[PDB]
């Protein structure tokens, strides 16, 4: 009767592929992401993620390079520090911190990924739907 | 040339500032037709065929969403006039509580309250709304003068740029330009973050590299920013500038970046979410309601 | 049959009057609503202490400085710190200029319409640009008068409407000496204004009185006001209470108000009902602001205002209880705050550098008070060890008069209107009228 809503956030060099190699190796998972491509997970901002849940999201994703391995030597680093800060920010504004999830995954890593999606997918399931859109629409 | 004006969930400041046009109010007033001003005047409708009007405050009850629905269909350009209009404006943190949350406070729990029914004032009062919203998200809003208040002379630049006939236009870069406190040519770099009575601020280095909290990084500039001049941080009143929607998620994006940039792979990044224990009041003081998520669930 | 005034309009805020009558056509009730609240008591939970004097100016953009003063002092208190002498004479220097800014406006553009022209049809001839028509020359001393006072809260403040200089310990900027001569050398006009004022004031009130207007809404109560030693101070002292026949009550530090002051709510208005604790909501009613700081006084602390106050004690006793003299009381007090900007600039302490005192240990709890225009007003707030805000009360000035604007409404009615038909435009006006003597900010006194 009901179905999470989640987004998704990959740079372009490393969670890209993972998530090809996922595919690849047809490494099944639920088909509530939807995943957007950016070049560098520093692309990744507070507005980016607060856009989402204001339009309904039940859960935001987001994947970069391993700390140290970005393709663009630090862009991982600063979102890292971003994300950090949107954790306690989504909590003072009543948004579960849970809803939010990023992980450090390779090209290489589809196995890694299918998890990381099962357990997201999981986790926000059990949360049940965000009623950010619905207090607003009221 | 018919103009009107009226208020809304704001506090009148916007209204004082138009005042404060001082001898360039008998100017305007000469040049004008105000028909329908509360504050000063005795019209109590809004009459029909207005072609310029000021609503000032966001929409905070019910009275609130008809005057602004019935101003709208009265008047042929509609201004959102100042940051309650624009942006929700200082209100706007009651959607931080419940509704209820914050008549019980008022009219039960202050210490001085004597309620012996526990009524909440029902009769003849408006139903507050479910949460305080900007002008734009109920009626369609043709301009906006931003500031909390808008300067005088800004004011009166748009109003006279309408009676004129051309589009008004508001200054576009953020308060940094404006702002007469001196910057490292190497880059803003943040080494710890700081509440405003913490030490005692240099006069003349930028407050962000000093580690205040400064909104002027992200607000758009036109006020002066007389705030870092006085020794204070920017508050942000102004709101963002037109290529930022989300004011506070784009200054926590700015801060983050640069907090312990020179040790960028080695700076703890639980330092700053830490030292910050109000971040809602830090970064979205006068834009709650504008923002993606301006509630608290 | 039921009447409606709304809005009331030349007053600060969301109010409303309502006249009802029984089936034989006679007045049954009338009821002064006031349908607008933000509840900043609540929403302030949770913010840093030391922003509180940047969020409450944001409850009202005409005595926004009353507000960050107040903050202010309430936030001085939670750290525990005793701000210099050169900060505390800022901050009411400050504070002098907003008053003449605040009485300037009232008076001339919300006041003066209705004291002109008591007996018009012309509705569109009842306000400032009616009065610029006919008499420019009062509508430009107006301007000039709110001109000089916004001016000294710009340079002191850093900004005419929400200043922000009154920080945790003081001022966060001196006055330069250069400033300070500038501003003095302005001030002495201010003053002549002020005095020009007063008699604008007592003509239009003789006007009034040929009229028979100048009882409506009549009524006696008991009067608050803040003195230092006895004499008139809108910043700092204690708070006195006097009878309805002159008796000094009680006088208490501001810190104790809750033990004195009461609250209470009526399901027809967002706007509560204050009284003295000890007496009731009937025996408790008092009335705040210039005509009951005036009553409460023993003198005023400036000597020009000082002699008109003597020739109206003289003249109406003491205490008066007329609301419509409560405009006359206003222009003494304009007269005195443009006196005290000059004294208070002529003090060289004013130009001192030892503007701050280093915030000491945090203590949850913390009352700010000053009398603000429309009278007294009392920020309270708790906080926990790291100053994050708790709990917070708020006592705004214009609360206080709201059961005298709720009586004196019905007051009016009962003298003009038996019938629907007594309810005239004018006669309507007369209820709009005794709402104005007080002066009222209802975003204020409801925040
Ligand atoms: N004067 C004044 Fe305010 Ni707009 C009121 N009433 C505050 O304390
Ligand atoms: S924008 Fe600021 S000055 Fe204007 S109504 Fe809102 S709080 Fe008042
Ligand atoms: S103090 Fe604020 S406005 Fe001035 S340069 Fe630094 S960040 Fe910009
Ligand atoms: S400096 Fe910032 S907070 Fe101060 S008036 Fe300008 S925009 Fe507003
Ligand atoms: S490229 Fe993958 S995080 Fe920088
Ligand atoms: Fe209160």
């Amino acid at each position: 009767e009901w179905e999470p809503k989640i987004i998704g956030f990959c740079c372009n060099w490393c969670t890209y592929g993972g998530a090809d190699t996922a595919g690849v190796g047809r490494m099944q998972y639920p088909p509530s992401i939807r995943i957007i491509r950016v070049m560098c997970s520093g692309r990744i901002e507070p507005s980016l993620i607060l856009k989402a849940f204001k339009e309904g999201a039940d859960g935001v994703f987001v994947g970069g390079c391993h700390l140290g391995d970005c393709h663009y030597d630090s862009g991982n680093y600063k979102w890292q520090r971003r994300v950090m800060m949107l954790y306690e920010l989504l909590e003072e504004l009543g948004i579960e911190k849970e809803r939010l999830n990023h992980e450090w995954i390779s090209a290489s890593e589809g196995e890694k990924f299918q998890n990381t999606m099962k357990d997201f997918y999981n986790k926000i399931e059990a949360l049940g739907p965000c009623k950010l859109k619905e207090e607003l629409d009221k | 040339v018919k103009i009107a004006t009226t208020w809304l969930g704001g506090c009148s400041g916007c209204h004082i500032s138009l005042l404060d046009l001082h001898e360039e109010l008998l100017n305007l007033l000469e040049n004008v037709e105000l028909v329908h001003c509360p504050v000063l005047m005795d019209v109590k409708e809004i009459p029909d065929e207005v072609e310029v009007a000021l609503i000032e405050g966001g929409i905070r009850n019910e009275e609130n969403l008809e005057i602004a629905k019935e101003m709208r269909e009265r008047a042929k350009i509609v201004i959102a006039f100042g940051t309650c209009a624009a942006f929700g404006g200082v209100p706007g943190l009651g959607n931080l509580y419940s509704n209820d949350e914050l008549l019980d406070k008022a009219y039960k729990t202050t210490i001085t309250t004597k309620n012996d029914d526990g009524i909440i004032p029902n009769e003849e009062v408006p139903e507050l709304v479910s949460r305080v919203k900007p002008l734009s998200e109920v009626i369609e809003v043709d301009y906006f003068i931003p500031g909390c208040p808008p300067n005088p002379e800004m004011i009166a630049e748009v109003v006279k740029a309408l009676l004129e006939g051309k589009e008004p236009e508001l200054p576009k870069k953020n308060l940094c330009e404006e702002c007469a406190r001196k910057k490292s040519e190497e880059g803003v770099a943040i080494e710890t973050i700081k509440r405003n009575y913490e030490g005692n601020p240099d006069p003349e280095k930028c407050l962000l590299e000093q580690g205040y909290i400064c909104l002027g990084i992200a607000t758009r500039e036109g006020c002066g920013a007389p705030c870092p001049s006085s020794g204070v941080p920017c508050s942000g009143c102004s709101g963002p500038t037109d290529a930022v929607v989300d004011q506070g998620a784009k200054m926590i994006s700015a801060l983050c970046s640069d907090f312990g940039i020179d040790n960028d792979r080695d700076v703890d990044p639980m330092i700053l979410p830490k030292s910050i224990k109000d971040k809602i009041g830090s970064f979205y003081k006068f834009t709650l309601p504008s923002a993606f998520v301006p509630i608290r669930l | 049959v039921k009447l409606s005034v709304e809005p009331v309009t030349r007053v600060e805020g969301h109010g409303k009057i309502s006249v009802s009558f029984d089936d034989s056509g006679n007045l049954d009730k009338v009821r002064f609503h006031v349908v607008e609240v933000r509840g900043f008591e609540k929403f302030l939970e949770g913010r840093y202490v030391e922003d509180a004097p940047i969020y409450t100016p944001r409850i009202c953009g005409i005595c926004q400085v009353a507000h960050h003063l107040a903050s202010a002092k309430a936030v001085d208190n939670v750290f525990g710190v005793k701000i210099p002498e050169t900060a505390e004479l800022l901050r009411n220097l400050m504070h002098q200029g907003a008053t003449v800014h605040s009485h300037a406006l009232h008076f001339y553009m919300l006041a003066a319409p209705d004291l002109m022209f008591p007996t018009t049809d012309d509705v569109l001839k009842r306000n400032l640009m009616g009065i610029a028509k006919e008499h420019p020359e009062i509508i430009k001393d107006a301007i000039e008068l709110r001109k000089a006072g916004q001016n000294v809260v710009r340079v002191v403040g850093g900004r005419a409407i929400h200043p922000v200089t009154a920080v945790v310990g003081g001022q966060s900027k001196s006055l330069k000496e250069e400033e300070r001569d500038e501003l003095l050398k302005l001030s002495e006009r201010t003053i002549e204004l002020s005095e020009k004022s007063i008699e604008v004031g007592k003509k239009l009130l003789e006007n009034i009185k040929d009229e028979d207007l100048l009882d409506i809404g009549y009524f006696e109560s008991a009067h608050m006001g803040m003195v230092n030693n006895g004499v008139h101070d809108l910043y700092d002292g204690k708070l006195r209470v006097v009878n309805s026949e002159g008796k000094v009550e009680y006088e208490f530090d501001p810190s104790e108000y809750m033990n004195y002051i009461a609250e209470g709510v009526k399901p027809y208005s967002y706007l509560k009902f204050p009284y003295l604790k000890d007496k009731g909501e009937e025996d408790g009613i008092y009335r705040v602001n210039t005509l009951s700081r005036l009553n409460v006084s023993d003198k005023m602390a400036t000597p020009l205002a000082q002699k008109y106050y003597d020739e109206f004690v003289k003249e109406f006793g003491k205490p008066c209880h007329h609301p419509m003299l409560f405009h006359y009381a206003r222009l003494i007090e304009l007269l005195s705050s443009a006196e005290m900007v000059k004294e208070l600039l002529e003090n060289d302490k004013i130009v001192g550098e030892d503007i701050r005192a280093e915030p000491e240990e945090v203590v949850g709890d913390g009352v700010g008070c000053v009398e603000a225009p429309r009278g007294t007003l009392i920020h309270h707030f708790k906080t926990d060890d790291d100053g994050i805000i708790t709990d917070t009360n708020l006592v705004v000035a214009t609360v206080q008069n709201n059961p005298a604007m709720d009586i004196g409404v019905r007051k009016v009615a009962e003298k003009y209107i038996k019938a629907p038909e007594d309810a005239t435009p004018q006669v309507l006006n007369y209820m709009e009228m005794l709402i104005r003597a007080y002066d009222p900010c209802l975003s204020c006194a409801t925040h």
